[PDB]
């Protein structure tokens, strides 16, 4: 049955749908169904809500805005914004150092009243640092189960077009991350990627993968 | 190559008896995987039975089988076991072994949705 948390969530998502009219209907339908179910789920929860949004280059600004505003919509009943993390801010960096930074940022927020995070540009984290998402995204042993994490992946393709089905979009994201995380892997890091760890990460963050379309009213770079 | 699971040890027993299910893993080292046993009878929901961490150090059991069943693993022989004692008709079902990678040696999984690999199942029938 529907809660006041969900009614606030729906209030905010309705506004988003009205502001961003260039999206696939299934973006809104499937993300709301997924996140409401988590918000409505009984305690104890077994897993955080983990939503993966992706986009091609021609939709970079929509990806950034809609991911953060959907995460804030999840938290609106709590009158706090989602935690913001950005992988473009981490790429040149020592993997173990980045892992400590991400862990501190997420844990500090989640311990102190915040219940969602947006993880922008997940593909740009140094590969080994992304092992921190086992702590936060594991199927049953995650550190905070009563939260949402919205992750984004910005593809290097110029456009997705509107013809792709979700299975093809998911394969694109999976394949692209495998390339990015192999490229940025540093085996001499304490935390380093390997094939089983990479597939395990993919399994834990790919529950719901949705594409985001361009919004010309965003080229401004200011969210609506 | 992905890991492959093959369960054996099923069969028919009268209530009160015992069975020992085994699952042999091929293609990958079993020590890579947390392992779970699940069971399903016709028309009913698949049920968690037991689970064991990669190290063997951590286990968990369904309330209905605790004290009767014991999950264990022999990573050297790439095999996992489910000792089933004091069997009851309520235990009749097809039993499946499942495996899933995790980087933490103590973590286990009690939900089937957590598991990537499954065996073909072995029938366990407990007569009344």
């Amino acid at each position: 049955v529907e809660t006041t948390a969900v009614q606030e969530f729906q209030n905010q998502m309705n506004q988003l749908k009205n502001k961003y009219q260039g999206q696939d209907e299934k973006l809104w339908k499937r993300s709301q169904t997924f996140l409401e179910k988590h918000l409505n789920s009984s305690h104890p929860r077994s897993q955080p809500a983990i939503l993966l949004l992706t986009a091609a280059r021609d939709a970079e600004e929509a990806l950034r805005c809609l991911s953060e505003q959907i995460a804030d919509a999840y938290s609106s009943f709590r009158s706090v914004r989602a935690i913001r993390i950005d992988g473009t801010d981490k790429a040149t960096q020592d993997s173990d150092t980045v892992k400590l930074e991400v862990d501190q940022e997420l844990s500090n927020g989640f311990k102190n009243g915040q219940n969602a995070a947006v993880v922008h540009r997940f593909e740009s984290f140094p590969a080994g640092s992304t092992l921190i998402f086992y702590k936060y995204c594991d199927h049953e042993n995650a550190a905070f189960k009563d939260v949402a994490l919205v992750l984004t992946v910005l593809l290097e393709e110029e456009t997705l077009g509107t013809s792709l089905g979700l299975k093809e979009v998911e394969e694109k994201v999976r394949d692209f991350l495998k390339v990015k995380f192999t490229n940025s892997n540093t085996p001499n890091s304490y935390n380093h990627m390997d094939p089983d760890k990479l597939n395990g990460l993919w399994s834990r963050i790919s529950h719901l993968v949705l594409p985001v379309q361009p919004e010309n009213a965003l080229k401004r770079g200011i969210c609506l | 190559m992905q890991v492959q699971l093959v369960e054996s040890g099923g069969g028919l027993v009268q209530a009160g008896g015992s069975l020992r299910l085994s699952c042999a893993a091929s293609g990958r080292t079993l020590s890579s995987y947390a392992v779970g046993w699940f069971r399903q009878a016709p028309g009913l929901e698949r049920e968690f039975v037991a689970t064991i961490s990669r190290s063997g150090g951590s286990t968990h059991y369904a309330d209905s089988v605790k004290g009767r069943f014991t999950i264990s693993r022999d990573n050297a022989k790439n095999t996992v076991y489910l000792q089933m004692n004091s069997l009851k008709p309520e235990d009749t079902a097809v039993y499946y072994c499942a495996a899933t990678f995790t980087p933490d040696g103590s973590w286990y999984y009690t939900r089937g949705s957590s598991y990537d690999y499954w065996g073909q199942g072995t029938q366990v029938t407990v007569s009344s």
